[PDB]
């Protein structure tokens, strides 16, 4: 199974910041990879375009993907409201890791997070399914607008998104 | 200037710490589940005819970070220890919070109120009698609340202020 590549064009208060691209590990977590791929293209008629990074905690991660409620509580998968933890083969090994947010076991939806450091205490709890390919400096720049509790000081949006490969 | 009180709301995930705090501060019920990282609120109130400024720390109920609680337990002046009446695990967790506060503050004598939340729900798994005894064992009040209906909310927080006032 070939790993696809998706991109986000990130905006700050409606101004372009830059592009982040992700390799999705379809070769290890195809179900989880395919959810994120399809939400990135919008091909199911919903997805990440126009949604925000609601939680940015410098030295840890950037969290987004609530495109249903836009308040950090919502989101949904292409398989329904929630899907099972596919596996925990991949670990939170350092900056750029892309992983599923959840509300405990088997509650994967659309919310995800991008690690800006190793978060090894999330190993076996959150499904890792990809990694930043290009634009790790844009993820670093997003930390400009975060805080200790994650509230953002500017609105950080996925102004556009899609598949590259 | 009016006296300030540093209140800290603690307890297991989902017991309604945030729903209680937001009922008090903003007078609405949060029906959605937005698990907390950490939030602070300020509100001036009059209790027993004395104006005071409540600084309220709404903490995370994530068991993974039980070690991260020490720093806010050192700075807090009074604690709302919250369980949900339909979550016997959250009631078991009260002991652990109480023992952690006592250990971190190195004192038997910390202002604290036991809060039994979600009393609007039709079914309870925790015996009001058990919560009464546990509070008696600790020497602290026990207040039943519903963040949904606002039942007991002001009573829970104001009772904690009175506990701090008596300690001072
Ligand atoms: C104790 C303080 N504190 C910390 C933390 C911890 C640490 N450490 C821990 C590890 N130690 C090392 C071993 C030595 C060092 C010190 C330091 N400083 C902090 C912060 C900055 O101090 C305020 C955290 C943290 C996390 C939570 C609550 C409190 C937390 C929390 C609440 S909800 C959740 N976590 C999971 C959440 N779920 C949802 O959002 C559900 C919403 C509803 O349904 C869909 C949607 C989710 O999936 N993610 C995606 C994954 C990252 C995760 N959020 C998140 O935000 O983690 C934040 C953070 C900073 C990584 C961890
Ligand atoms: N019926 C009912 N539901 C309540 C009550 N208080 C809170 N809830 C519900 O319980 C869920 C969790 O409430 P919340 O305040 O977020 O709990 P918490 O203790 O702050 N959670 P956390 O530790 O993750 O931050 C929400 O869906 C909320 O609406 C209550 O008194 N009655
Ligand atoms: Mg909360």
């Amino acid at each position: 199974m070939v790993n696809p590549t998706v991109f986000f064009d990130i905006a700050v208060d409606g101004e372009p910041l830059g592009r982040v691209s992700f390799e999705l590990f379809a070769d290890k977590v195809p179900k989880t990879a395919e959810n994120f791929r399809a939400l990135s293209t919008g091909e199911k008629g919903f997805g990440y375009k126009g949604s925000c990074f609601h939680r940015i905690i410098p030295g840890f991660m950037c969290q987004g993907g609530d495109f249903t409620r836009h308040n950090g509580t919502g989101g949904k998968s292409i398989y329904g409201e929630k899907f099972e933890d596919e596996n925990f083969i991949l670990k939170h090994t350092g900056p750029g890791i892309l992983s599923m947010a959840n509300a405990g076991p088997n509650t994967n939806g659309s919310q995800f997070f991008i690690c800006t450091a190793k978060t090894e205490w999330l190993d076996g709890k959150h499904v890792v399914f990809g990694k930043v390919k290009e634009g790790m400096n844009i993820v670093e720049a997003m930390e400009r607008f975060g805080s200790r509790n994650g509230k953002t000081s500017k609105k950080i949006t996925i102004a556009d998104c899609g598949q590259l490969e | 200037s009016m006296t300030e009180y540093k209140l800290v709301v603690v307890g297991a995930g989902g017991v309604g710490k945030s729903a209680l705090t937001i009922q008090l501060i903003q007078n609405h019920f949060v029906d959605e589940y937005d698990p907390t990282i950490e939030d602070s609120y300020r509100k001036q109130v009059v209790i027993d005819g004395e104006t005071c400024l409540l600084d309220i720390l709404d903490t995370a109920g994530q068991e993974e970070y039980s070690a991260m609680r020490d720093q806010y337990m050192r700075t807090g002046e009074g604690f709302l220890c919250v369980f949900a009446i339909n979550n016997s695990k959250s009631f078991a967790d009260i002991n652990l919070y109480r023992e952690q506060i006592k250990r971190v503050k190195d004192s038997d004598d910390v202002p604290m109120v036991l809060v039994g939340n979600k009393c609007d729900l039709p079914t309870r798994t925790v015996d009001t009698k058990q919560a009464h005894e546990l509070a008696k064992s600790y020497g602290i009040p026990f207040i039943e609340t519903s963040a949904k209906t606002r039942q007991g909310v002001e009573d829970a927080f104001y009772t904690l202020v009175r506990e701090i006032r008596q300690y001072r």
